[PDB]
RNA sequence: UUGACCUCAAAUCAGGUAGGAGUACCCGCUGAACUUAAGCAUAUCAAUAAGCGGAGGAAAAGAAACCAACCGGGAUUGCCU
RNA sequence: AUAUUGGCGAGAGACCGAUAGCGAACAAGUACAGUGAUGGAAAGAUGAAAAGAACUUUGAAAAGAGAGUGAAAAAGUACGU
RNA sequence: CUCGUAGCGGUUCUGACGUGCAAAUCGAUCGUCGAAUUUGGGUAUAGGGGCGAAAGACUAAUCGAACCAUCUAGUAGCUG
RNA sequence: UCUUGGUGGUAGUAGCAAAUAUUCAAAUGAGAACUUUGAAGACUGAAGUGGGGAAAGGUUCCACGUCAACAGCAGUUGGACGUGGGUUAGUCGAUCCUAAGAGAUGGGGAAGCUCCGUUUCAAAGGCCUGAUUUUAUGCAGGCCACCAUCGAAAGGGAAUC
RNA sequence: AAACUUUCAACAACGGAUCUCUUGGUUCUCGCAUCGAUGAAGAACGCAGCGAAAUGCGAUACGUAAUGUGAAUUGCAGAAUUCCGUGAAUCAUCGAAUCUUUGAACGCACAUUGCGCCCCUUGGUAUUCCAGGGGGCAUGCCUGUUUGAGCGUCAUUU
C-alpha cells in the first residue's frame, strides 16, 4: 500500500532517516526477486514510499530554514518567491506609490471631488 | 561618413544605389555614443548625453546613466519612472533627446512624415480600410 | 571577370612563407649600453644553414649584462667567420670581419 | 570517375553532433553548428527560414517550465498551501 | 569504429533498445489504432546518421 | 556480477559492495554494456565465497 | 494565405520529358518530384484564393428598407398570402388577428401557448414541431443540424414577460412594433407571415 | 614619520543587475532586386523583402518653438472626411 | 480611444470535408533524403457490442470446407459503401 | 637515366557493354614507375569568391559561375 | 508531353551468360541443384578468395526458435525474422604534449550580427619558506619577466608478458 | 466446330472512386498579459510489473507533496481492511518539493562523459598523497566595504 505522508510528518529527523534506509533495503531485496519472478508490482509501492519519505524530510528541512531566516532581510534565493523575473524586477508597492511632497500637497489640496449634475 | 561595407566596395544594384563613400548614417554620433555605453552598462538606463570635446577623428560625449535598482532611484518619485520596464534601452529605441531629434519627432507641418513614427504613418497611409457597408 | 593570381596573393592563404624549418629571425643584438659606449664579446658556436635562405646563419652567444645567463643571438654569417671565433659588437670595437 | 568511384572515398565527416541542438550539424573544422549556430550565444534563426523557425520554436519541445506559467498566472501567483483536510 | 566516443556509444545503445517490434498487448487496448512500429530501423536498410 | 550506476567509479563500487554485503573486494572490472548500462565484475578476496553470498543476496 | 505555398518547388523546365509545372525538389519522401503550386496540382493553391475583403454586408437605402417593411406588414393582412406562405390560418375568424394587451404580461410558457391556441394559432403551432427534419447536407455538421417551419409572429408594445414566455415555443417569434424585422415578416422573401398583434401593438402602428 | 584629498585599481568582498527566448503587433538602424515605364539609366517596385539592435500588454506619440490668418482654434492617438 | 497571421482563454461561420481543409484529422515537421543549410510525405471509417470464428475435417503448413457468432461475414482485423 | 612489376594514369581497339555489373565499368593493348612520385590523417583558402604546371578546368554525379531558403504566383507582344 | 493515385498491352517477353566446377552418398525435412556431415574433384596460390587492423558501420558478433516478407531460381539456410547472451585494462589506446593551424582576454574597429589580433601600448603572478609550537604553516623573508585554451586513436609519450 | 479475339450481363477479382460521416483545419469576433542568471526556450539520455512511439516525468523519474472529488485502473497481471474512508483513481485541481547531463550556461575545456583550484568533512598511520560526501570558483556594470597604487597632490613632522 505504502507510507502515508501525514504519518511521516509526525516523526523526527532520525526516525525518518532510518525509515528511508529500511525502505532502500526493501527496494534492493525486491529488485533481486524481480529477476526470478515474471511480474513484481510491489516495486511500485516501495518506490513511491521512498519518494514520500524523501519529500517529508525535505519539507522538514526547508521549514527549519524558514524559521531560521524568519523575518529578516536576505532569505536564500530558493526560499524567495518565484513569481516571474519581470514580476520581481518590479518597483514594489511602496516605491511605485511614492509621491514627491510637491505632488502630495496638490493631491491633498485638490483631490477629485464627488459630484452629480442634478441640482 | 558611414562607409557602406559591401565587400570590395562593390554595387550589384542599380547605379542609383552605386554610392559607397558618401553614405551618411541617419542616427547621429551622439546616438552611437549612448548605444555603445548602454551596451557596456546594461544594468543602467541612459538618461541623456552631451558633447564634451572633439578633434579630427573623434567626437567626445559624456553620457548620464541612472541605476534603476538603486534605492535612491527606486524611491524618490521624481526619478523612478526610469525603473519601469518600458524604458529598457531607450537609446536603442531612440527615445533619448538625440533619438527623438533624429527620428523627426516634432510637432508641426515640417514633420508630416515623422510625428508618430514615419513607418507607422506609412503603414496607416498605405492601408486600404474597408468597412462592412462599403463606403 | 575573375580575380587574378597577383591579387589573390595578398589574402595570404596558400601564399605564405614555409617557415617551419627556419632557425629564427636573423637580427642584430639589441642596442644597449654595452654596444653604445664600449663593446661586448660574443662567441660563434654554430654556423648553421637557414631553410629557404642562401646564406649561412652564425649562432653567436653573448653574456647578459644585467642577469647571469647567456643570450644567444642569431646572426647572418659573414664570409670568413668561423666557429669558435670571438665576435665584438659595440662602438669601441675593432675592425675585423664579423665585428 | 566523378560519379560512382568518387563516391567510394566518402568516409570522413564534416559535421558531428552539436551539443546545443543534437543535430549532426557541428562542423568539426569550423567548430560551429550549421543549424543552431553554437557556440554563439544567439540561436541561429532566419526570417527566410519560416519552416526552419517552425521546427525548433517554443512548443516543439517539452516546455518544462512555460507549460506551468499560465496556471500560476491564473491563480495570481499564489504562495502557500490550500486550507482544509478532506471531504 | 571500435574506438568510439561515449556520446556515440550512448546513442548506439539507445538505438538497440528501440530496435524491437510493437508489444502485442498494446494492440489489444481500448480504441487502439497502432498496428506496428512505424519507427523501426535496420542497419541494413537505413543508416542512422550518427 | 552487478549492474551499477553509470556515475559510479571503481571506488564507489568497491565501497558500496563492502558495506552492503559485508565482504572485501580484491578487484573491480567494469564495462559499459551495449544497452547503456554499467556492468561490474566484482571479485571477492579468498576469505569469502561468492556462491554463499549469492544465496545470501537471494539469486540462485 | 500560405496554403499551397509552404513548399520550395521550382520547375524542372523542358528536357526532362515531363510538363513544366513546378515540381518538389529533394529525395526520399514521395513528395519529391511531385507537381506543386498550380490550381490543378494536388496540394497546390486554389485558383483565386478567397479573401476576407469580399463584400459580405450589403447596403440598402433606409427608405427602401422601410418600403419593404411597410409592404410586408400590409401583406400580413388579408389571408390569401398568409395561406400561400404556409401558415395554417383557415379556421382563424379574421386577419389581422388582434388579441388583448393582457398577452404582453403572460410570464409562463404554459399560459402562453394556451392563449395562442385559444385564438386559433394551434394548427400553425402544430405545423412546427411536426416539421423538424434533419438538414439535407454538409450544413448539419456546421451547427445547423435541424430545420423546421416558421410559426406565428407575436407583436407587442411592452415586454412584461411575453418574450420569455414565448421563447421556448418552437416557431413562435416575437417583435416590438418599434422594430418589426423584415426577416421575420417575410421569411424567405415570402410575404404574409401569420402575425398575432396585441391591442397596444396594433394601436401603436399608427 | 603621519593624517587626509584626487585619480586609478584589486578581491570567490556585501547586495544586486545584463545576456538568451519569443517576436503577430511596436521603436529604430540597414537595405535590395525581380516588376512597371510596352526598350531603359531618373523614376517605380520601395523609404518594401531580406539583415541587425531594443521593448510592452500594448508600444510609440503626447500637453505646442502647433494649426491658422478666423468672430480664430488648442496635448497625443485613431475612424469618417 | 489605436495595432495585434505570436501566447493563453473563449464564442462563432451561407467556410473545407480526407487528392479538400494547415505540410500534418492518424506516434507530423513524423517516417525518410541530404555533408549541411534545408527539404518532407503517405496514412481516417469492422461491428450496437469482439460477439475477432469454439469445435470437426482435409492439408506439412498458410489455408480450405463445414460448423458457429452476428441483423448482416454481399461487415472476417486484406474489415462501411 | 632506362627495361619492367606493385602502384599511379588513361593511348588505341573508335573492342565488350550501351533499358549496363557500372549515371564512366569491363577486357586487351598502352604511358610512367625513386621522384616536379603516389598516398592516409590533420589543417588553410568559399561563390562573382576560392583554386588553377591554364582545360573556362575543379570547387559533394551541380560550374562560361556551386548549393539552400526567401523576395516570387518575378515578367512573358510566345506555346499548350 | 496537366496534377495525384490506380491500371493495361508489350509479356510469361527481354532476360537472370564476367570472376575455370562441380559430383556421389547419407542425415534433417512436407519439400534438397543450393542445408549439414562424409567422400571426391577443383581454385585463391603468401602484393591470397589467408590472419589482423584504420575510417565508416553499429550489434551485423554468438546461441535458441523460425521461414510470411527479403537473399532478382530455390531455401530446412542466412548479415533476414522473433527471443536472448555478449565487449572486464595501473601496463593497449583516449586522456597529456606540441605541429600546420584554430582561438578567448587587454585593446582597437564596426550601426550591428560581430571583425582584427594572440603578445600585443594591460597595474595580466605563483614558487618554495631553511624547515614545524604565537602558525588554519606565514602577519616575513627569499625567488621567478613568461602571459589563455583548443589542435594527432599514424607524430612525441612511464610501465605486461 | 473449337481455341483465339471483340462486345454485353451476372458472379468473382484488382483498385479505392462515390455516398454518408468527422475529437481536424480555416476564417471572423471577444477577453486576458504571464518567459529567463530563483537558470528559460531548445537538446540529449533515462524513467512503467509487462511500452517501441505519442503523452507524462527526472535517480523522489508515465511521478512525490498538498487540496478537491468520492471507489476506481483495465490489454493482461497484481493489488484491492482502504471502500460509512485523512480515502481508490493513467481522476481533477495545484500554492509544497524534486527537477539527471545540458543549454543564454557561468571554475577551464568539450569530436573528451577530459582537467583544475578553494572550504567543510569521512576513510586510508596524512596540512601536503589517494578516495568518498557536501558547498563553491564566469564576464560586464552599479552602489557600498576593505586592501592598495601614483612626488597627481595637501597639510604635517627630531
Ligand atoms: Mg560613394
Ligand atoms: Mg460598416
Ligand atoms: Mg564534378
Ligand atoms: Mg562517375
Ligand atoms: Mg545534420
Ligand atoms: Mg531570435
Ligand atoms: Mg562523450
Ligand atoms: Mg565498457
Ligand atoms: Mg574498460
Ligand atoms: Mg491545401
Ligand atoms: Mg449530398
Ligand atoms: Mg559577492
Ligand atoms: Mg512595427
Ligand atoms: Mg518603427
Ligand atoms: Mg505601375
Ligand atoms: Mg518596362
Ligand atoms: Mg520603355
Ligand atoms: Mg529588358
Ligand atoms: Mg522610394
Ligand atoms: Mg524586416
Ligand atoms: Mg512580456
Ligand atoms: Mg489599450
Ligand atoms: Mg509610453
Ligand atoms: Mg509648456
Ligand atoms: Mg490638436
Ligand atoms: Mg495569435
Ligand atoms: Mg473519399
Ligand atoms: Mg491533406
Ligand atoms: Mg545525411
Ligand atoms: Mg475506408
Ligand atoms: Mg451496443
Ligand atoms: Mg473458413
Ligand atoms: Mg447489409
Ligand atoms: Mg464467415
Ligand atoms: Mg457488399
Ligand atoms: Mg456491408
Ligand atoms: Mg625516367
Ligand atoms: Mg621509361
Ligand atoms: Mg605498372
Ligand atoms: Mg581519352
Ligand atoms: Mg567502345
Ligand atoms: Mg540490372
Ligand atoms: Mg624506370
Ligand atoms: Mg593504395
Ligand atoms: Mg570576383
Ligand atoms: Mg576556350
Ligand atoms: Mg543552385
Ligand atoms: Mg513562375
Ligand atoms: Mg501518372
Ligand atoms: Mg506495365
Ligand atoms: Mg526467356
Ligand atoms: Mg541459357
Ligand atoms: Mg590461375
Ligand atoms: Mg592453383
Ligand atoms: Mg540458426
Ligand atoms: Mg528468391
Ligand atoms: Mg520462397
Ligand atoms: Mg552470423
Ligand atoms: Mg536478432
Ligand atoms: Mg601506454
Ligand atoms: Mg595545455
Ligand atoms: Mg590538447
Ligand atoms: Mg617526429
Ligand atoms: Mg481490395
Ligand atoms: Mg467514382
Ligand atoms: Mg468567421
Ligand atoms: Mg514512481
Ligand atoms: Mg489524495
Ligand atoms: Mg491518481
Ligand atoms: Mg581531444
Ligand atoms: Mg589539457
Amino acid at each position: 500500500a505504502g507510507v502515508k505522508a501525514y504519518e511521516l510528518r509526525t516523526k523526527s529527523k532520525e526516525q525518518l532517516a532510518s525509515q528511508l534506509v529500511d525502505l532502500k533495503k526493501e527496494l534492493a531485496e525486491l529488485k533481486v526477486q524481480k529477476l526470478s519472478r515474471p511480474s513484481l508490482p510491489k516495486i511500485k509501492t516501495v518506490r513511491k514510499s521512498i519518494a514520500c519519505v524523501l519529500t517529508v524530510i525535505n519539507e522538514q528541512q526547508r521549514e527549519a530554514v524558514r524559521q531560521l531566516y524568519k523575518g529578516k532581510k536576505y532569505q536564500p534565493k530558493d526560499l524567495r518567491a518565484k513569481k516571474t523575473r519581470a514580476l520581481r524586477r518590479a518597483l514594489t508597492k511602496f516605491e511605485a506609490s511614492q509621491v514627491t511632497e510637491k505632488q502630495r500637497k496638490k493631491q491633498i489640496a485638490f483631490p477629485q471631488r464627488k459630484y452629480a449634475i442634478k441640482a | 561618413n558611414r562607409k557602406r561595407p559591401v565587400p570590395k566596395g562593390a554595387t550589384y544594384g542599380k547605379p542609383t544605389n552605386q554610392g559607397v563613400n558618401e553614405l551618411k548614417y541617419q542616427r547621429s554620433l551622439r546616438a552611437t555614443a549612448e548605444e555603445r555605453v548602454g551596451r557596456r552598462a546594461a544594468n543602467l538606463r541612459v538618461l541623456n548625453s552631451y558633447w564634451v570635446n572633439q578633434d579630427s577623428t573623434y567626437k567626445y560625449f559624456e553620457v548620464i546613466l541612472v541605476d534603476p535598482q538603486h534605492k535612491a532611484i527606486r524611491r524618490d518619485a521624481r526619478y523612478n519612472w526610469i525603473c519601469d520596464p518600458v524604458h529598457k534601452h531607450r537609446e536603442a529605441r531612440g527615445l533619448t533627446a538625440t533619438g527623438k531629434k533624429s527620428r523627426g519627432i516634432n510637432k508641426g507641418h515640417k514633420f508630416n512624415n515623422t510625428k508618430a513614427g514615419r513607418r507607422k504613418t506609412w503603414k496607416r497611409q498605405n492601408t486600404l480600410s474597408l468597412w462592412r457597408y462599403r463606403k | 571577370g575573375r580575380v587574378i593570381r597577383n591579387q589573390r596573393k595578398g589574402a595570404g592563404s596558400i601564399f605564405t612563407s614555409h617557415t617551419r624549418l627556419r632557425q629564427g629571425a636573423a637580427k642584430l643584438r639589441t642596442l644597449d649600453y654595452a654596444e653604445r659606449h664600449g663593446y661586448i664579446r660574443g662567441i660563434v658556436k654554430q654556423i648553421v644553414h637557414d631553410s629557404g635562405r642562401g646564406a649561412p646563419l652564425a649562432k653567436v652567444v653573448f653574456r647578459d649584462p644585467y642577469k647571469y645567463r647567456l643570450r644567444e643571438e642569431i646572426f647572418i654569417a659573414n664570409e670568413g667567420v668561423h666557429t669558435g671565433q670571438f665576435i665584438y659588437a659595440g662602438k669601441k670595437a675593432s675592425l675585423n670581419v664579423g665585428n | 570517375g566523378k560519379g560512382t568511384p568518387s563516391f567510394g572515398k566518402r568516409h570522413n565527416k564534416s559535421h558531428t553532433l552539436c551539443n546545443r541542438c543534437g543535430r549532426r550539424s557541428f562542423h568539426v573544422q569550423k567548430k560551429t553548428c550549421s543549424s543552431c549556430g553554437y557556440p554563439a550565444a544567439k540561436t541561429r534563426s532566419y526570417n527566410w527560414g519560416a519552416k526552419a523557425k517552425r521546427r525548433h520554436t517554443t512548443g516543439t519541445g517539452r516546455m518544462r517550465y512555460l507549460k506551468h506559467v499560465s496556471r500560476r498566472f491564473k491563480n495570481g501567483f499564489q504562495t502557500g498551501s490550500a486550507s482544509k483536510a478532506s471531504a | 569504429a571500435a574506438q568510439k566516443s561515449f556520446r556515440i556509444k550512448q546513442k548506439m545503445a539507445k538505438a538497440k533498445k528501440q530496435n524491437r517490434p510493437l508489444p502485442q498487448w498494446i494492440r489489444l487496448r481500448t480504441n487502439n489504432t497502432i498496428r506496428y512500429n512505424a519507427k523501426r530501423r535496420n542497419w541494413r536498410r537505413t543508416k542512422m546518421n550518427i | 556480477v552487478f549492474q551499477v550506476s553509470m556515475k559510479a567509479n571503481k571506488y564507489q563500487i568497491k565501497k558500496a559492495v563492502k558495506e552492503l554485503y559485508e565482504v572485501d573486494v580484491l578487484k573491480v572490472n567494469t564495462l559499459v554494456r551495449p544497452n547503456g548500462t554499467k556492468k561490474a565484475y566484482v571479485r571477492l578476496t579468498a576469505d569469502y565465497d561468492a556462491l554463499d553470498i549469492a544465496n545470501r543476496i537471494g539469486y540462485i | 494565405e500560405k496554403a499551397g505555398h509552404q513548399t520550395s518547388a521550382e520547375s524542372w523546365g523542358t528536357g526532362r520529358a515531363v510538363a513544366r509545372i513546378p515540381r518538389v525538389g529533394g529525395g526520399g519522401t514521395g513528395r519529391s518530384g511531385q507537381g506543386a503550386f498550380g490550381n490543378m496540382c494536388r496540394g497546390g493553391r486554389m485558383f483565386a484564393p478567397t479573401k476576407t475583403w469580399r463584400k459580405w454586408n450589403v447596403k440598402v437605402n433606409h427608405n427602401e428598407k422601410r418600403y419593404a417593411t411597410a409592404s410586408a406588414i400590409a401583406a400580413t393582412a388579408v389571408a390569401s398570402l398568409v395561406l400561400a406562405r404556409g401558415h395554417r390560418v383557415e379556421k382563424i375568424p379574421e386577419i389581422p388577428l388582434v388579441v388583448s394587451t393582457d398577452l404582453e404580461s403572460i410570464q409562463k410558457t404554459k399560459e402562453a401557448v394556451a392563449a395562442l391556441k385559444a385564438v386559433g394559432a394551434h394548427s400553425d403551432l402544430l405545423k412546427v414541431l411536426k416539421s423538424k427534419k434533419l438538414r439535407a447536407g454538409k450544413g448539419k455538421y456546421r451547427n445547423r443540424r435541424w430545420t423546421q417551419r416558421r410559426g406565428p409572429l407575436v407583436v407587442y408594445a411592452e415586454d412584461n414577460g411575453i418574450v420569455k414566455a414565448l421563447r421556448n415555443v418552437p416557431g413562435v417569434e416575437t417583435a416590438n412594433v418599434a422594430s418589426l424585422n423584415l426577416l421575420q415578416l417575410a421569411p424567405g422573401a415570402h410575404l404574409g407571415r401569420f402575425v398575432i398583434w396585441t391591442e397596444a401593438a396594433f394601436t401603436k402602428l399608427d
